[PDB]
């Protein structure tokens, strides 16, 4: 009973978190009523890290649902799983963040967050034994990046020993024609530099891609991207639900996962990578996983790997296989290609192995790297907001929340400096 | 290969076969430990809830 | 008679002190009911298994033992399992969230906060005893608890019971089963802060272990459950003697007397044979010959390292079974002119032999097959300071890029520590090469 | 794809099984601290064996056998023969040694001195070497770890020349303890005549520097077998095979087998292979004797190519197989 408080803000934050519920209550057995109906005591065995229990035994998501504005949280509550959420933990505004980082973080998002922390408050107390937080948002909008970061730290002064966990969906002109984002973005990161403990790097860059390139989806929809980002999400979430040996709680993959404070930042992976309804008839086999899970074509961050080294892995693989053969088959990937891992932090790479698959799916394997080549993805946001910055242009829409260019300029350089820590470590010899 | 010392007993027997001759800390000291350690984390805990209400 | 005391600490401790009191069940005759038929003494003895074993007035025999977690989880399948009427409730101490790997966090942080309610449920133990010889400590060095809160218990008995003898069954990390990346600096700090503390301290590599029941028993990708029930057979050698009428290794300051002529170099390798599968159909019983010629094989040893390269301070030779002196002799006399075998020049060349006639028993349904004798050997050798070169190599490989050492200092250790842990461990390593080379 | 590391950058041998190796293109070589690999190629001291076969899905595989340095070393080898019953205090191969520290066997050496004198006492001090056939004098060499070994009066001469020489033999031990001689030995000759009362060290080293005949009768002062094997059946109407080879394949085999159960790593975590270079002398008598065994040695230029290549078929594609020039001594 080591419980995680869930918060989605903002509309891709509540998006992608109304997506997981879903996924991970199906894996569970709870129906959109929050009654089990599974066949499986494995599904029940850590069932309260996500569910506190209700009277009619009802199992009711630990979750926090933050918006600005009601469109997407209406939108929400009137989904398949709307019921499942506890009533009370709706908070939002009328306002919006109109895609304002300082709205959100400054003025808008300051009205808010008091109401929302009550809540935090409320399930915090109801815990058996706290271990963190999970948040889900994008780095690009108002509310889920500037509320969002504003929440976290907020949440880091009320719970200063407890884990801070965050999925952040980075922005990319592929997807978003916003101008504003990589401001938004960059103002973000440097929150969750200084405030996580762990941030999955989830890039709507590398999300389109394998929609468009591998997935052959010429119209890319948030629909398929979100498909990408639950399943996601369900693997790394994995051995927090389900029984099982290696970063079973979300300090001990903290502890496994993060050799410096500032590096934090992970590449997620997945396999097999599949669309919405593509319903395929062939399990992958062990080393068909283990190929494809390392593959940059499977990774959720749009960087290469081979353009970095590994710090830490953890690899988790779904369904009934031989572990065994896993066991061999991830030995190859390192024997194989071990310059790619650094060789002063030795055995870097951990492997757990759950029965349950997800739905659908015979095998799957879900990757996480602390890789050296996420500064890629870094400088893409800085590249672009550089171009702006330089001119000053479009910064009129924050100083009129109060914001001081100064506050961009340390921002900037903070970001700089995570790019060149991870470069330092890409270089490092023993 | 010399047999010495041979005791034996219903449950068993041993003996010795040589084959070849030759040729603090207080319990006070521990709590100032625990209490010194514990101390460092508390500084460090206050010095972050100054950052975060600064 | 007197008594011993077993401690189990963090999930190896407790789930190989699990392993070890079923055997031990099975090894006397006591029922998971914690009735003991053959036992015709009613609420008290003065018998060699009541060393190990506490009686009620209704006759049930009760483990002289205390399991310790940080976390719940694993405790709490002691208390729902098969031996639940075994052990009473104050026995099983469990906290609320664990040490997560961190040696830190075992240590200081949430160390401090159960200490003295471990002890106070130690010293009620201690309270039974008419001659409480000492403890018997089971932990793993990569755990947190394992490393950080056995290295805490241990300076503790030392000042609240400074006569009693402490032996040590540790648990060595092995990529192959291990959780985190960090045991290698887990395993230097506590054997840092543990090592005056220690009488006698028997290692076991997962490594070893790991292959031994892969290749001996068939078994595919062994779990806990098949490496603890290997541990436990060895563990039981190595304590039939404390628990059986006999006249080697009869109390616990006999193993450092035996084992142990230099106090830091105290850590004895065990050599267990023969492992055979239960699933085998036709199986050849082995010779006394066959057997004890397996215990200088690497292969067969709980941690792999060649002691042709090192030199011998002692050694001692358990037997288990149908096994008579006349034929251990015969062995050892051929073994000798065969083998590398270098006692160093201040010891005698020499055995110390015990045989217990019952052959080792084996759990039901279990791995392994029962065989008519067994032995373990225990030798005090210099090779098995490979094991500390190569845990130390792989600390040095991370310290030197400070890699995960915030998470020790954000716990209110200090970074001088790793440095102090690592140097003793260096001039660990020199005593060796001193003694062997 | 096998990989290997490096550790050893003063071995020309290893250089060259290494370009080998990666010209196969089935190898790849790793940065010298990385340990996810299949083959060492180790530093010649201190070469950590306690860290090698630990490695999960890696069979590894090292160019050295530990303890084979008490073949190697001077006074290890003295130590070696005289107290294996395998070898024995008779064993009439190996010229008479004791082992002398500066400032101990010193009491044993002169016990027998004495008894040479009365009533041919050359004897030779090894470490900068010195001759004497004053005892007096070399024990006060050896004060300012030594062996002290009979000094060989009567050497087989080579003519034209009447000078002495030295054999080498490069032996390859694989990880199953296959003893292999290299079909190729070579001579190492004094290019002086041999004076009885640079011209009694047949050193390569010492005869380029202080001989001024370096070179006429042979390249660099090297014979090798084909030669050497003409020159005998034409002065002594015998062959190299039968005079001299029988002893030099009796001698390496008995050295090898003694310490085989020391240093056999046939049911070891990790393995070993290892080449050696073994010096003999053979005196008037075709009686070849033991002089030293090299743990680290070079090749003759003219032989690393075979010598190399074989070691890569022999010593490591037998344990690695991709996608005879030895002669096996049987046991
Ligand atoms: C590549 C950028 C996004 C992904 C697409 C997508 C938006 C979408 O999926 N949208 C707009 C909310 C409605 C949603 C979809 O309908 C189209 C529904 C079916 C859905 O996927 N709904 C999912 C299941 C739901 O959970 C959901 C998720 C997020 C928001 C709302 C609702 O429509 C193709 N967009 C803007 C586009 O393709 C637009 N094109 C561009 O913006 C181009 N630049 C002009 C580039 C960036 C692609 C065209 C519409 C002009
Ligand atoms: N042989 C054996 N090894 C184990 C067992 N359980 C854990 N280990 C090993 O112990 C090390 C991990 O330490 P644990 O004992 O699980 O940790 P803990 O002491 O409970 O400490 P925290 O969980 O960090 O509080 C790893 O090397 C594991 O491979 C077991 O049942 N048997
Ligand atoms: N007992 C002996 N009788 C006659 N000559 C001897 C001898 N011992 C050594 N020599 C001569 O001395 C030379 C060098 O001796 P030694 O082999 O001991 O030196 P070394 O080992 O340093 C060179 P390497 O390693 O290449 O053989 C030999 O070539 C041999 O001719
Ligand atoms: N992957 C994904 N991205 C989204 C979704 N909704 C919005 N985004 C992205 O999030 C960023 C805009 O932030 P948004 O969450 O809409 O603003 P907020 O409501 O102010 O937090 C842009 O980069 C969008 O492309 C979604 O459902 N899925
Ligand atoms: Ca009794
Ligand atoms: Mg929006
Ligand atoms: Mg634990
Ligand atoms: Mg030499």
């Amino acid at each position: 009973m080591r419980e995680i408080v869930h918060i989605q803000a903002g509309q891709c934050g509540n998006q992608i978190g109304a997506k997981f519920w879903e996924v991970i209550s199906d894996e569970h057995g709870i129906d959109p009523t929050g009654s089990y109906h599974g066949d499986s005591d494995l599904q029940l065995e850590r069932i309260n890290v996500y569910y506190n229990e209700a009277t009619g035994n009802k199992y009711v998501p630990r979750a926090i649902l933050v918006d600005l504005e009601p469109g997407t949280m209406d939108s929400v509550r009137s989904g398949p799983f709307g019921q499942i959420f506890r009533p009370d933990n709706f908070v939002f505004g009328q306002s919006g963040a109109g895609n304002n980082w300082a709205k959100g973080h400054y003025t808008e998002g300051a009205e808010l967050v008091d109401s929302v922390l009550d809540v935090v408050r409320k399930e915090s107390e109801s815990c058996d034994c706290l271990q963190g937080f999970q948040l889900t948002h994008s780095l690009g909008g108002g509310t889920g990046s500037g509320m969002g970061t504003l929440l976290i730290s907020k949440i880091r002064e009320e719970y200063p020993d407890r884990i801070m966990n965050t999925f952040s969906v980075m922005p990319s002109p592929k997807v978003s024609d916003t101008v504003v984002e990589p401001y938004n973005a960059t103002l973000s990161v440097h929150q969750l530099v200084e405030n996580t403990d762990e941030t999955y790097c989830i890039d709507n860059e590398a999300l389109y891609d394998i929609c468009f390139r591998t997935l052959k989806l010429t119209t890319p929809t948030y629909g398929d991207l979100n498909h990408l980002v639950s399943a996601t999400m369900s693997g790394v979430t994995t051995c927090l639900r389900f029984p099982g040996q290696l970063n079973a709680d979300l300090r001990k993959l903290a502890v496994n996962m993060v050799p410096f404070p500032r590096l934090h930042f992970f590449m997620p992976g997945f396999a097999p990578l599949t669309s919405r309804g593509s319903q395929q008839y062939r399990a992958l086999t062990v080393p068909e996983l283990t190929q494809q899970m390392f593959d940059s074509k499977n990774m959720m961050a749009a960087c290469d790997p081979r353009h970095g080294r590994y710090l830490t892995v953890a690899a988790i693989f779904r369904g009934r296989m031989s572990m065994k053969e896993v066991d061999e088959q991830m030995l190859n990937v390192q024997n194989k290609n071990s310059s790619y891992f650094v060789e002063w932090i030795p055995n870097n790479v951990k492997t757990a192995v759950c029965d349950i698959p997800p739905r659908g799916l015979k095998m799957s394997a879900t990757f996480i790297g602390n890789s050296t080549a996420i500064q890629e993805l870094f400088k893409r946001i800085s590249e672009q907001f550089t171009a702006m910055f330089r001119r000053k242009a479009f910064l009129h829409w924050y100083t009129g929340e109060g914001m001081d260019e100064m506050e961009f300029t340390e921002a900037e350089s903070n970001m700089n400096d995570l790019v060149s820590e991870y470069q330092q470590y890409q270089d490092a010899t023993a | 290969m010399e047999v010495i010392e041979l005791n034996k007993c219903t449950s068993g027997q041993s003996f010795e076969v040589i084959l070849k001759p030759p040729s603090d800390p207080s319990l006070e000291e521990i709590q100032k430990k625990l209490e010194a350690a514990e101390e460092r984390r508390k500084y460090q805990e206050a010095e972050l809830l100054k950052h975060l209400a600064e | 008679m007197r008594e011993c005391i077993s401690i189990h600490v963090g999930q190896a401790g407790v789930q190989i002190g699990n392993a070890c009191w079923e055997l031990y069940c099975l090894e006397h005759g006591i029922q998971p009911d914690g009735q003991m038929p053959s036992d015709k003494t009613i609420g008290g003895g003065d018998d060699s298994f009541n060393t190990f074993f506490s009686e009620t007035g209704a006759g049930k025999h009760v483990p002289r033992a205390v399991f310790v977690d940080l976390e719940p989880t694993v405790i709490d399948e002691v208390r729902t399992g098969t031996y639940r009427q075994l052990f009473h409730p104050e026995q099983l101490i469990t906290g609320k969230e664990d040490a997560a790997n961190n040696y830190a966090r075992g240590h200081y942080t949430i160390g401090k906060e159960i200490i003295d309610l471990v002890l106070d449920r130690i010293r009620k133990l201690a309270d039974q005893c008419t001659g409480l010889q000492g403890f018997l400590v089971f932990h793993s060095f990569g755990g947190g608890t394992g490393s950080g809160f056995t290295s805490l218990l241990m300076e503790r008995l030392s000042v609240d019971y400074g006569k009693k003898s402490k032996l040590e069954f540790s648990i060595y990390p092995a990529p192959q089963v291990s959780t985190a990346v960090v045991e290698p600096y887990n395993s230097i700090l506590t054997t840092h802060t543990t090592l005056e503390h220690s009488d006698c301290a028997f290692m076991v590599d997962n490594e070893a272990i790991y292959d031994i029941c892969r290749r001996n028993l068939d078994i595919e990708r062994p779990t806990y459950t098949n490496l603890n029930r290997l541990i436990s057979q060895i563990v039981s050698s190595i304590t039939a003697s404390l628990r059986f009428d006999g006249a080697l290794n009869v109390d616990l300051t006999e193993f450092q007397t035996n084992l142990v002529p230099y106090p830091r170099i105290h850590f004895p390798l065990a050599t267990y044979a023969p492992v055979i599968s239960a699933e085998k159909a036709y199986h050849e019983q082995l010779s006394v010959a066959e057997i004890t010629n397996a215990c200088f094989e690497p292969a067969n040893q709980m941690v792999k390292c060649d002691p042709r390269h090192g030199k011998y301070m002692a050694c001692c030779l358990l037997y288990r079974g149908d096994v008579v002196p006349k034929d251990v002799n015969a062995a050892i006399a051929t073994i000798k002119t065969k083998r590398s075998i270098q006692f160093v020049d201040w010891c005698p060349t020499g055995f110390k032999v015990g045989i217990n006639y019952q052959p080792p028993t084996v759990v039901p349904g279990g791995d392994l097959a029962k065989v008519q004798r067994a032995v373990c050997m225990l030798s005090n050798t210099t090779a098995i300071a490979e094991a500390w070169a190569r845990l130390d190599h792989k600390f040095d490989l991370m310290y030197a890029k400070r890699a995960f050492v915030h998470w020790y200092v954000g716990e209110g250790m200090e970074e001088g520590e790793f440095s102090e842990a690592r140097e003793d461990m260096a001039a660990l390593e020199k005593d060796y090469e001193e003694v062997g080379v | 794809m096998y990989t290997f590391v490096v550790r050893d950058e003063n071995s020309s041998v290893y250089a060259e099984v290494s370009r080998l190796l990666l010209a196969t293109g089935q190898w790849k070589r790793l940065r010298k601290d990385n340990p996810r690999f299949n083959l060492m190629l180790g530093e010649r001291n201190r070469l950590p064996f306690g860290r090698l076969g630990h490695e999960p899905g890696l069979v590894q595989l090292v160019n050295y056998y530990r303890g084979a340095d008490k073949l190697c070393r001077k006074a290890s080898l003295v130590k070696l023969i005289k107290t294996s019953p395998e070898l024995s205090e008779s064993c009439t191969w190996f010229p008479e040694s004791y082992v002398i520290y500066p400032t101990d066997e010193r009491e044993v050496f002169l016990a027998a001195y004495n008894r040479r004198r009365e009533g041919g006492n050359v004897w030779i001090a090894k470490s900068g070497i010195l001759i004497s056939s004053e005892a007096s004098e070399l024990l006060d060499f050896i004060d300012e770890v030594h062996v002290i070994q009979k000094y060989l009066e009567k050497p087989l001469l080579l003519e034209p020349g009447h000078r002495k020489f030295d054999i080498r033999s490069w032996v390859l031990v694989d990880h199953l303890y296959n003893i292999y001689l290299y079909r190729e030995g070579v001579l190492r000759t004094s290019s002086e005549p041999y004076n009885s009362a640079t011209c009694h060290l047949t050193n390569h080293c010492i005869q380029k520097e202080y001989s001024k005949n370096y070179g006429r009768y042979e390249e660099g002062n090297e014979m090798f077998f084909e030669e050497f094997n003409q020159y005998l059946m034409d002065a002594l109407n015998t062959t190299l095979e039968n005079s001299i080879l029988l002893q030099i394949k009796h001698i390496i085999r008995s050295c090898l087998m003694c310490i085989e159960p020391a240093i056999s790593t046939k049911h070891l975590h990790y393995q070993s292979f290892q080449l050696f270079g073994f010096d003999f002398m053979v005196d008037e008598e075709l009686k070849v004797w033991l002089i030293e065994v090299n743990g680290a040695p070079a090749c003759a230029q003219k032989l690393y190519a075979e010598l190399c290549q074989g070691i890569v078929d022999v010593a490591i594609s037998s344990v690695f197989p991709l996608a005879s020039i030895f002669i096996k001594l049987h046991h």
